[PDB]
Parts: structure tokens; C-alpha cells; sequence
């Protein structure tokens, strides 16, 4: 929502079992809410003690590799689980299925505040990848870069620049640093346009068919595929109201006793993984949160992307 | 609309349900009938339909997917729609909600009864809105008759306080000015069935098995269809996929997700060239992933102008994803591994330069990497617009026309930043 | 009257990664940074009938004729090459802290009295008969699974891996250090109060175990294998799934944790076992059994409500059961 | 196949369990309707025998693990 | 009562690995440390009809237009070079030992009745009419199953490894040794000793069997044989990396080869030591459960209800056990 005063880059940080289920229709990388409720978790533990406001994450994802098995003589795919522990009387347990994957993602966290002015830029770099380094992404835990080549450091790029030629360089210099990887952004302009070319070809269709058509690998007779515009993907893109909210000390079993709870229900917009040097400034390409409590509509996106 | 058929109705399904149960008792003696027809036949059954409600739910967002040992809220609440472009789900349905139910299965006889298609409407629907057909037809007093529809009516409403059990998910969320909103999310079932129901229509349904056989009879068809790959299954219930919900009894289990992964989630190992016939067949490296996009340029020659506007953005698109994807090669090649400098030989496209960058200046100080930063080698990208110039064929209606200035100017700015992006490797 | 919290929740604590097994020769185990992955491969493999007939099936026609189509798998297997009798498996452990913290708590008053309850067991037995136990654990290749039962000797190397280079690196036999005797040694206690003090201290301690098998020539290692519902039809069906990261056998996250939280031996049933797995309801997976009954009073959950509601603190036994399956971590509450 | 009984007290209404009440009888229409599966004649004798033997307030779950 | 339990996982013990086949030639086999393997290559092969006719297709018509109409293949073969005679088959074999304890068990009374059965037959009599025979089935070469067929001079080396060094090495003549009698030597017996104390855990034993067979000049060796998921492929055969090699549970099963005891007639010798003690060549299940001598009932017998079998019958159900399966009912 604001404009960030410097770039920090927490660089590839190896997860080992994230949540392959990003949301009840997706599969896959995880939510984007994963890593927007990181960063707040970063300032929530460390951003407090620094007077740093840690807002915002470009989500990269260098390597990403499910832990996912394709049936014999099926097409589609079934997650492998784990062995959970039997009961008090010896049989196994009801099974539930929660999908892992492996990740290596690096993050472009956003820091504005008036504590970059107190304290060098590498020592609350360092801070930040050390607090990130007892912490989980989505579920799974930061694996912590022990004995191996040599460790990946931070760079707290200062956005502030004197010219807009050291700009450029300072931003194509962080953008070589972060390069194998694949940038996520949301892109839900081109899903309401889509949507809007469905209804102009046939009416009263809705935006979860623009959705499922940018999704699928749609063929047309003369036969030739439908050709898509980058590498569109489902993804959540927040939450929508259901119940009312209630009181603090009101729903029974919440989390704690002094927070409002409220039924809620994902809303899958349409991200686009895309390479980090299409971007042109990385200053863009950071999920914030947008809540607007009243009506509901607790959703992430990346606003300032084009 | 008028009480008379309701009523006759309510009684027609009421007798054939006492049919039904007296043609399956395979009854001959024990006098049973008697029984069933005090129960079974007259309005009592009302009664005790209205006794059974309670059992019943009529849910959109069930709890019991998120870990089934769960007693909770589920609620059958339709969002409001966001103002905000874009994004939605669930709240799209509005004459298609399949809308699950959850509760006791022995009194499936209620909601079978509610649902009943009257006149034009769900008989719950006509009992939502008071009316002279309603709360007429199920009884003879007014009164016996309103508590039976305040009973019917709680079929859609939460028993209870509302709740979230320790198992369920429940997610703090930052507000704009300060503190946090729990977020318990329901999985949405209904919003599920209907997914999975285009899925199935567009996998398995006829209109689409009809489509993809006359693709391989390589015809012409009016519709064409879809593939969905890399859809993965979820299953709810472990064994028992019938204690979860009523919907995820046909669904059995089978969440069906759509994938959302990123381009890298396929692993290409790294291979750098040894010998010469290694050079000549490894200068390149081509991924199945540029073969795809380059035969996706072969496919835009021919072009009508109006169409020619869109193909030259999509032919721009594709050249930036092309030249970005050699970027990302050099890039995991470069890093990855040692293999640039593992060997000597006589010849491995030494003019390249680019994928050995830390492989001869972080062992070799002064040997080549002063012959890396004052020479500064960018010449890969006119031996790499040899590639984009194999990508397009000989066709003479662009070569003598005006889209070859336009290809080229296009080419020109692309292989612009690709030089300004392979300039500063020094850096 | 500080009912119990309808929501519990701890994180996991003592935090491993997955084990990667790596292959290659003795005596160059000093110089083991470039040593093969062991790959996870597919064979055939057919199979005469062999589980028990149901009394019906005990026809000589029916038994003959079902010798005569034969089960025909496809099984993952993970070997050691010709040339190599070292397995070299490798993982990182990040020991936390904030041991008795919960991660969700509904009740303030119940989470205040859990948090001076663990703060009393802290004060006055620290986490040293625990970390003592785990420290064996990672000591005794226990993590090494099938992978131990009989190899020639288990060397296991634990460095402290600090900001970003070894700060104290140990070297234990691991076949001297015993399965089921928790005994005390110097390298053993110093290892012992290094994850004490991980579990104390808000930082993360993090260890790199390294731990090299000496099994034999293209010998098989036992890598985890991978839970699959619905494996499909029975034409090219892989009837065995090796867990592998990235074409490198690995043993998974939680079947080392399961082989670190190994220190159980406090159940009342007779240790015929040994030591169990912290669980609550102890329950052995290989045994089909669950010690630790709520019929019996000695579960983790009557045993901490007992110990933080109505203050009947347990035996110190008990109580470091407790607290080892809150370093455990789990999910806990009624409704 | 395996048609399994359990006596719970306060019943699971949350999910889609086939729960009898106490003062009545099993049905196999009722399963034979919610469920696809119809029940073996065999389990219904045992079914009715602790379906009638319950206190008030004691609900008959069944299920099946097919 | 003391019911059998409902898992019953016995572990692998002799656990084998996959014999690696090289090729040199004979009387070289002392320096065969460096010897080529033997790469499987692709041939095309074709058939004519040779299946018996289902009398349809006996009509000389469409026999004849199906003999016009042949089918082609794409076998694959493991042959020797053409200046090498002689193929080494190396496998190293690891005895574990603690032969009675099962791997899961449900039952703690049937664990323990279970290891009171095993531990007086061990004291009664080791393992040494085990052994024995194992020692055989290592020094007869029957794992070179058809390779051993019409060699000329098959030998054996087996060589204890004990630390990464040899303890004690062995050289048979395994074509004097037979395929059907135990006979007693000196060095059989020392082996058998060996054997022995690896299934008692008293040591560890990891021997490195390599075994040299005189097949001929470029002749075709015989390793493992995958299964198949115009070129239609038709065999498939095993490599490890780039050399063909002997399935790991092949060798188990030649070395397994102990069973002379099955109650028909020994005209055809030791058989597998499976329970229903079957062999899938012959696709006759000896041992069949009517009469009481499978594996299951003596067992049952011997350990719920303390009928003790005959000495031969419970060498058969330990030699189960040290072979290893999934017993116990559901």
C-alpha cells in the first residue's frame, strides 16, 4: 500500500514441507498469505525492536518440488502422506490428506521505517535472516544452510537512490541475485477482462469460468490450442465474509479469547508466475494485505504491479 | 400456487414413502401394516419430520474436511459479491447451489421431503416465503402448522452458539490501522460440487468425449474442448468418505485440485559441453520448454492485418519469453555447476563466455577474467538472433511487406535490453 | 476454577531435516563432501504367493493355479554402488526454544499457570535428563533405521554449526552407545547441555549429524518410504516408494524425529521394548499397542492436568515425560 | 462391507453419520437411500438387537467401511 | 489362548546384493579386479509362428497369411565379447542374524512364545544344518542360474571381508560341488562355521562371492529380466549402470535352495524354501496346506499348541524365518 524505503532480500531460504494445498481448488506452490503472514511475523518479532515496518513479499520460488505421485493409469496425481500415530486403542488413525512440497523461495521484504537511519543496513539484514531462521513459510520448516559452499547472505537494497542510473543498477544487481526463479504477481485485471470477453461471447458467465478457462490448456477446431499469455495460475487471493463478526469472548473453541472471529471463505483470483527482470522495478511485485474489515473482503494482492 | 395441490402433494409423497416401506417389508403376519400406516401415513409424519429437522443441516460451508473430528459451525451463508474486480468464488452461484447437507443420515427423509419441485420452487422455498400456498397445506390448525414451519425453516440455520473446534483452522489477519480478525475458514462444498461438475462435464462428458474423437479423426467440429492436466486428488474421509457431507458422497472424496505451480516445478538437471561434438550439440541446450514457445512462433506467419495488430503483441510476448528463458538458462547453468571448468579441450564455444562466469575469474584472477571485464562479452546475442531467424521460415509475404520491418524492429529493442541485461555481468 | 484450554497447541521443537544417504568407502570418511548420492531405482520383482490361506482357499487346484500367475511388481531400491561399503547420511537439526510456550492457547490464566509450571520443571530439573536422551539419540544412529541392523561399525559426527562454521564438532561409535541404556559420558553431557541450552534460550541451536554406516559392497540402504492411497490399476503398478529429495535417498523429516523422541522408557508397562516414542497415549506403530492407557492415570493429558489445574505434580518421570512431549509439540483441546 | 457399531451418547450431527435413535428402530431404506450401499440381511438382525437394547438417550452409529 | 498375532513381520537375513556380471578371460581370473562388464545391447529379432493354434486358426488360409505377416521385436541380450570366455559374477552376501525376533509383532505373549521356540531349537541344534546348506548354494553356483547350464568349469570364490580386508578366503570347483547332495568337506564346513555364527550374532559376516564360469567366446549370459510395461520390446533385461546383473532376490532364491525335506519324492532335490514350498517353474506347490507340512500349520503347531515337528520340519520353518515374509492373518 505505501511505497517501501528499501528492498531487504532474505535470499533462498530452503523449505522442506510447505503446504501443497494452497486452497481448496488449487494445489501446488502455496498461498501467497503464507508469506504476507510471515513478514508480519518478522515484524511482529523482530520489526518491533529495530522500529522497521517489514511489509510486503515478492515470492521467487528458485525450486519447487511436490511431494506428489501420479497413479498407475490415472492422469491426475495423489499426494504422499505421512504415518500419523494410532489411538488409544491401537488402530490406525482416520487419515487426512495434507499435501507437502519442498521449496527454495527468496523474498523481497519491504522495510520502511525510521529504523534503517538508527542501525546499519547489514546489521538488520542479518537480524531479519536470523529471526527467518527459527520460523516456518507455510507450514514448513526454514532448513538453516549448514556446511555447505559458502551461505547466502542479505542485501538491504536502500530504495532511496541518488540517481536513477544507480537506481537501475542497484535494482538489475538484486534482480541477477534472485534470477533462476520465477517472480508471482496478481494479475486480476486480465481476469476481469477475460471475463468480459466471455460475456461478450456468451452471457451471463462468470468469473470462475474466466478463471478455469485461464487455467486450462483449451483446444479449438479449425485443431490448434488457445494460446495463453504467460504462466497464469489459480491462486487465493484472500478471504470473503460469511458470519457476521462476532465478539471476542463470543465463538466457542477460537484461537484466543480477545480477537473478533469471523466465518470466512477463500476467493481464488488468478496470479501470473513471471521472471523477475520483466518487471522493470522491483518495488512493484510485493503482496501486501487489504482487509477493508467492514464488508468482509480480507484479501492479499500485489497492488502497484502494472 | 394454491393450497389444495400442495396439500395433495405433501400427501402423495407422504404415500408413497408408506409404498415404498410396504412393498420392502416382504411383510405376512405380525400386523406391522397397522403400525405404519399410524406412523408413516397421516400428518404425524409432519410431525415427526418437524421432531427430525433438528438431526438435519442445510450447509454451503461444511466444517468436516479440515480434520473430521470436528464439531464446529457450518453455515449455509452466501457471500457478498467484492466490489473489487477480478477475484471470486462461491458467491457465483445463484440459481445453481447444489447446497449439502450434513447431520444425521436417517432423517434424509426431511430433506428429500423438502425438496420436493412442486409447483416451480423447492417446497422450502415456498415455505421461506410466507404465503397462502405455504403454512396452509401442513396442517388444518395455523398453529400446529407455523411450529412445523419454524421447524423446516431451521434446516438452513446454525444450531447453537457458533464454533470452531481446536482442529479446525482459524487465521490471524492484519488489520489496516492495527489488530487482527481469526478468520476461521469453512471449506466451501458447495462452491466444490460445482467446480468439480464442470471438471467432470468437461473430462468425462459427452459434448467433450465427441470433440476429442473428432480430433483424431482430425475433423472439423463446432466446439472444441478442454484437457485440465495436473490435477491432483484429495480424498476427505479416509476409508469412509460418507461421514464427511452429503455432496461427498457422490464426489467420493475427490476435491479435484486445480494446479497452481510455478514454471520450475519440473527439475532440469544441468549439463555443461566437453567435447566438440558436445559444443556443437550443447551450445544451444534447448529445454522441451523453448521447443514449445519457438513452435508457437512457426505457428504466426500468416496474419490478417487487423489480426496482424494482436499476432505482432503475441510475437513480441513470445520473442521476451524466449530471451528471457536463455537468461534463466544461463543463469542455473552459470551457478549450478562447475561443469564450465571441469574440463579442457580444443573445442567448447569459447566465444560464448557467459555461462562460465564465476569459472574464470574466481579461480583464474588475472588470466581471463581481465579478458571478461574489459572486453565485456556481449556478442552471444547476434549468434542467439540466429536462432530467432531459424524460428521463422522463408515466407516472402512478410519478407517483401512491412512485417519484416515491424519483426525486426521488435528484434532489435529485445536483443536491446538482452545486450544491456548481458553488459553488466561484471557487477 | 481454570478449566482446561479448548485449544492447545505447541510447535515442534527439535526441528530435523530430512536425512540425506549419500555412498562411498571407509577410511575417506574425513573427506566426505563429494560423495554420490545413493539414487532410488526401480526393479521387477516376482513373487510366489505366500500369506495365509483363509481355509477356504486350501484347494490343491486353487493354490496350484494361483502359482501360476504370479504377483509381478515394481519395487524402488536404494543400493550402495559396487564400490562403495559407506552410507553417509546427513541431516540438520535445529534445537529452538521456548520449550513450554504453547503456540496457541485460548485461556490466559490456563496459559500463565502452564507457563509457571514449565518454569518451575525448568528451575529445578532442567531440560538435562531429556537432552541427555536426545543427545543419545543423535549419538546411537538411531535416525539410521534399517540401516544399523547390521552394519560393521556406525561412526556419528555432530558439529555445532555456528553463524557459519563448526564451533565444536564431536565423533561418537555408535555401536558402543547402546539402543537402550541412557548412560553418561563427557562428550555426551557437553552435547547434552549444548541442546539445553537450545531449548532454553530463545535462539535455535543447530547441529549438522552425520552419520556413516559401513553396511558392505552394493549393499541395500533403507531409505523412507512413501504412503500412497491409490496406487492404481495393477498393470504398472510401483507397489514401493523410496523417498528421495532430489535423485538422493533420504530417510523423512519425522522418522527422525520419531528416532530422536526416542527416550521413553518410562511407561508403566515393563521395557521389554525399551524406549518408546514420546507420544501422548504412548503407542508403538510397530507394536500396534498403546501404552500409556487414560485407563491407567498415566497419559500426557490427565498427567497435565494434573499437573497445572489441580497442582498434583507427577514423578519426576512423568513430569519429564510431559515436557518431552511438549518439546514434542502437538495439537490438543477439547470441544 | 464391514458394517461397524458404536453406542455413542451425544452423536456427531456435524458430518453425514447414519445415527438410529433410541427409542426407535434401524431402517435399511433409510442407508439403502443415503448411502449407495444396501445392508446385508444378516447385519440387520444384529443391528435391531442393539438398536433395542439402548437408554434413553443413546444413539446407534453406523457405518460401513467399504 | 495365545492366537497367532495379526502382524508377523519377519526381516531379510542373508540379505544379498545384485550380482554385477563382468567378462574376461580364464585363467586371468586371478586380475579380474579391471574386467569389462557385460553391457546389455539392443537386437532386432523375428518370429514366425511357433504358439499352439486355439482350432479357428487352423485354417491354412490365414495361416498362411499370418506366417506372410511376421513379428518383428527388439530383444534385448547380454552377451560376452568375442575374446572373453569366462563370467564374473560378483555379489557380496551379509548374514545379520537374530533369526527368531520378528520385526513387528502385535502380541506380546506370541512374540515371547515365539523366541522360547526359536531359542530351544538354536540350543537344541544351531545353525549348522542350515549353514551347511547355505554354504552349498555359495559354493555350488546356483546363483549363476543359466549361465551355470553349459559352462565348462564353473568356480566360486568366497572371501570373508571382515574390516575392509579379507579374514579368510575360500576357492571352489563348483561343478564337483553338485546341485541335489550336502555333501562334507573341510572348507564347506568352515564356511558352514562361518554362516553359522553370523545367524547366531555372534560376529558379522559380509562375504564377497564371485563366482568365474567358463561359458565360451562370445557367448550369451543370462541376467535378470525386467518386466514390459513393430519395436514392440519384447525383453528387457537388468542393468545396474551399464552392466548387466543378477536381481538381488534371484540370488536369495538360489541360495535358498535348501529344501529336500518336502514330503513328495527327492528325485528333483532341494527346492526353494518358501511357505506352500512352490516353484514357479514347475507351477507345482509342494508343501500344500491339506497335508500338515506347510510352514503356516508346523509353525502353528510348534509354537501356539507345543506339537514340535520333526527336526528336518522345523529346519524348514527356521529356514523360513532366515528367509524372512509378511505372516499372520488380518
Amino acid at each position: 500500500v505505501t511505497d517501501p524505503e528499501a528492498l531487504l532480500l532474505l535470499p533462498r531460504l530452503s523449505i522442506q514441507n510447505a503446504n501443497a494445498i494452497s486452497s481448496p481448488l488449487t494445489w501446488g506452490f502455496p498461498s501467497p498469505g503464507a508469506f504476507t503472514g510471515f513478514v508480519h511475523a518478522l515484524q511482529r518479532r523482530v520489526g518491533i525492536s529495530l522500529d522497521i515496518e517489514l511489509d510486503g513479499v515478492g515470492i521467487v520460488c528458485h525450486r519447487f518440488e511436490a511431494q506428489i505421485s501420479q497413479p498407475a493409469g490415472k492422469r491426475t496425481k495423489v499426494f504422499n502422506l505421512t504415518r500419523n500415530p494410532l489411538n488409544r486403542d491401537g488402530s490406525t488413525a482416520a487419515i487426512v490428506e495434507e499435501g507437502r512440497a519442498h521449496l527454495e523461495v527468496s523474498l523481497l521484504l519491504g522495510v520502511h521505517g525510521d529504523g534503517l537511519d538508527d542501525h546499519p543496513a547489514q546489521e538488520i539484514a542479518r537480524q531479519v535472516q536470523e529471526q527467518a531462521g527459527a520460523m516456518r513459510l507455510a507450514g514448513g520448516s526454514i532448513l538453516p544452510w549448514c556446511n555447505e559452499r559458502f551461505p547466502a547472505p542479505n542485501a538491504e537494497l536502500l530504495m532511496l537512490g541518488g540517481s536513477d542510473e544507480q537506481r537501475r543498477k542497484n535494482q538489475r544487481r538484486l534482480t541477477r541475485r534472485l534470477l533462476p526463479g520465477f517472480a508471482l504477481v496478481s494479475r486480476e485485471a486480465l481476469l476481469q477482462q477475460h471475463l468480459e470477453t466471455l460475456r461478450t461471447t456468451l452471457p451471463e458467465a462468470t468469473t470462475l469460468d474466466a478463471l478455469l478457462d485461464l487455467c486450462r490448456i483449451n483446444f479449438e477446431p479449425p485443431w490448434q490450442v488457445r494460446d495463453k499469455p504467460g504462466w497464469l495460475v489459480p491462486i487465493p487471493a484472500g478471504y470473503n465474509a460469511l458470519s457476521p463478526l462476532y465478539l471476542p469472548g463470543e465463538v466457542r473453541n477460537a484461537r484466543d479469547r480477545e480477537t473478533p472471529l469471523r466465518f470466512v471463505e477463500n476467493l481464488f483470483g488468478l496470479g501470473e508466475w513471471l521472471s523477475p527482470h520483466r518487471v522493470a522495478a522491483l518495488s512493484d511485485l510485493l503482496w501486501y494485505h487489504h482487509a477493508e474489515p467492514d464488508k468482509g473482503l480480507y484479501r492479499w494482492s500485489t497492488p502497484r504491479f502494472v | 400456487p394454491t393450497w389444495q395441490e400442495l396439500r395433495q402433494f405433501i400427501e402423495s409423497f407422504i404415500q408413497e414413502r408408506l409404498q415404498g416401506k410396504l412393498d420392502k417389508l416382504q411383510p405376512d403376519e405380525d400386523d406391522k401394516r397397522q403400525t405404519l400406516l399410524a406412523t408413516h401415513r397421516r400428518e404425524a409424519w409432519l410431525a415427526d419430520a418437524a421432531r427430525r429437522v433438528g438431526q438435519l443441516q442445510l450447509v454451503t460451508h461444511t466444517l468436516k474436511p479440515i480434520h473430521p473430528d470436528a464439531r464446529g459451525s457450518n453455515l449455509h451463508s452466501l457471500p457478498q459479491a467484492p466490489g473489487q474486480p477480478g477475484l471470486a468464488g462461491s458467491h457465483e452461484l445463484g440459481d445453481r447451489l447444489v447446497s449439502d447437507v450434513v447431520g444425521n443420515a436417517a432423517a434424509l427423509d426431511v430433506f428429500k421431503f423438502l425438496s420436493l419441485q412442486y409447483q416451480g420452487k423447492n417446497l422450502l422455498n415456498w415455505l421461506t416465503e410466507d404465503s397462502a400456498e405455504a403454512l396452509q397445506a401442513l396442517s388444518d390448525n395455523a398453529e400446529q402448522a407455523r411450529e412445523w414451519r419454524q421447524a423446516f425453516i431451521g434446516i438452513t440455520t446454525v444450531k447453537g452458539a457458533p464454533a470452531s473446534h481446536s482442529l479446525a483452522k482459524q487465521l490471524y489477519f492484519p488489520l489496516p490501522g492495527s489488530g487482527y480478525h481469526l478468520l476461521a475458514p469453512l471449506f466451501p462444498t458447495s462452491l466444490v460440487h460445482h467446480v468439480h461438475a464442470l471438471l467432470r462435464e468437461a473430462r468425462f462428458g459427452d459434448a467433450a468425449k465427441a470433440a476429442r474423437e473428432a480430433r483424431s479423426r482430425q475433423e472439423s467440429w463446432p466446439h472444441g474442448f478442454s484437457e485440465y492436466p495436473n490435477l491432483a486428488i484429495q480424498k476427505f474421509g479416509g476409508t469412509k468418505p460418507q461421514n464427511i457431507s452429503q455432496l461427498n458422497n457422490e464426489r467420493r472424496g475427490e476435491n479435484w485440485l486445480l494446479p497452481s505451480l510455478p514454471p520450475n516445478w519440473q527439475r532440469q538437471n544441468v549439463n555443461a559441453p566437453m567435447r566438440h561434438s558436445s559444443v556443437f550439440e550443447h551450445d544451444f541446450g534447448r529445454t522441451p520448454e523453448v521447443s514449445r514457445l519457438t513452435r508457437t512462433l512457426q505457428r504466426f506467419l500468416a496474419k490478417t492485418v487487423h489480426n496482424n495488430l494482436a499476432i505482432r503483441q503475441r510475437r513480441a510476448q513470445l520473442v521476451a519469453q524466449i530471451c528471457d528463458e536463455a537468461l534463466q538458462y544461463a543463469a542455473r547453468l552459470r551457478e549450478l555447476e562447475p561443469g564450465w571448468s571441469a574440463t579442457p579441450g580444443c573445442q567448447l564455444h569459447d566465444a560464448e563466455q557467459l555461462w562460465l562466469d564465476p569459472l574464470r575469474a574466481q579461480t583464474d584472477e588475472t588470466f581471463l577474467q581481465r579478458r571478461l571485464r574489459g572486453d565485456w562479452p556481449a556478442e552471444v546475442g547476434n549468434r542467439f538472433a540466429n536462432w530467432l531467424n531459424r524460428a521463422v521460415s522463408s515466407d516472402s509475404q512478410i519478407l517483401g511487406s512491412p512485417e519484416a520491418a515491424q519483426w525486426s524492429q521488435e528484434l532489435s529493442k529485445e536483443l536491446t535490453m538482452f545486450k544491456e541485461i548481458l553488459e553488466d555481468e561484471r557487477d | 476454577i481454570l478449566s482446561t484450554a479448548s485449544v492447545l497447541a505447541f510447535e515442534r521443537k527439535l526441528d530435523p531435516s530430512d536425512a540425506l544417504m549419500s555412498a562411498g568407502a571407509w577410511a575417506q570418511r574425513d573427506a566426505s563432501q563429494e560423495w554420490p548420492a545413493v539414487t532410488v531405482r526401480e526393479k521387477s520383482v516376482r513373487g510366489t504367493i505366500s500369506n495365509r490361506l483363509k481355509t477356504k482357499d486350501r484347494d490343491p487346484a486353487k493354490l496350484d493355479a494361483s502359482i501360476q500367475s504370479p504377483n509381478l511388481q515394481t519395487v524402488d531400491v536404494a543400493n550402495l554402488p559396487s564400490d562403495a561399503d559407506t552410507l553417509k547420511v546427513r541431516f540438520t537439526l535445529r534445537v529452538l526454544g521456548g520449550a513450554g510456550t504453547p503456540s496457541a492457547c485460548n485461556d490466559a490464566a490456563y496459559r500463565d499457570k502452564l507457563l509457571q509450571t514449565v518454569a518451575t520443571y525448568v528451575n529445578d530439573q532442567g531440560f538435562a535428563e531429556l537432552a541427555r536422551r536426545y543427545a543419545h539419540n543423535l549419538a546411537n544412529a538411531r535416525f539410521l533405521w534399517r540401516n544399523r541392523v547390521g552394519a560393521e561399525a556406525v561412526e556419528v559426527r555432530i558439529n555445532h554449526i555456528r553463524q557459519g562454521e563448526v564451533a565444536r564438532a564431536w565423533r561418537f561409535d555408535a555401536l558402543a552407545i547402546g539402543l537402550r541404556d541412557f548412560k553418561a559420558d563427557a562428550e555426551l553431557d557437553a552435547l547434552a547441555e549444548l541442546i539445553a541450552s537450545g531449548l532454553s534460550g530463545s535462539g535455535h541451536v543447530l547441529l549438522e549429524v552425520v552419520a556413516f554406516a559401513r553396511i558392505g559392497d552394493g549393499q541395500e540402504v533403507f531409505p523412507s518410504q512413501e504412503l500412497i492411497l491409490d496406487k492404481g490399476d495393477k498393470k504398472g503398478q510401483k507397489s514401493k516408494t523410496l523417498y528421495s529429495v532430489r535423485d538422493a535417498a533420504a530417510i523423512h523429516s519425522q522418522k527422525i524425529g520419531n528416532a530422536l523422541r526416542t527416550i521413553d522408557t518410562w511407561y508403566p508397562d515393563e521395557d521389554g521394548l525399551g524406549p518408546i516414542a514420546v507420544e501422548p497415549y504412548g503407542s508403538v506403530t510397530s507394536q500396534g499397542k498403546a501404552y500409556r492407557q487414560p485407563k491407567q492415570k498415566l497419559d500426557f493429558y490427565t498427567l497435565l492436568d494434573n499437573w497445572v489445574l489441580r497442582d498434583e505434580a507427577p514423578a519426576v518421570e512423568q513430569q519429564h515425560y510431559v515436557i518431552a512431549n511438549l518439546i514434542r509439540g502437538g495439537v490438543f483441546g477439547e470441544a | 462391507t464391514t458394517f461397524t457399531s458404536i453406542v455413542t451418547t451425544n452423536p456427531d450431527f456435524g458430518g453425514f453419520e447414519f445415527y438410529v435413535e433410541a427409542g426407535q428402530q434401524f431402517d435399511d431404506s433409510a442407508y439403502e437411500e443415503a448411502y449407495g450401499v444396501s445392508v446385508p440381511s444378516a447385519v440387520v438382525e444384529e443391528m435391531n438387537a442393539k438398536a433395542a437394547q439402548l437408554k434413553d438417550g443413546e444413539w446407534l452409529n453406523v457405518s460401513h467401511e467399504a
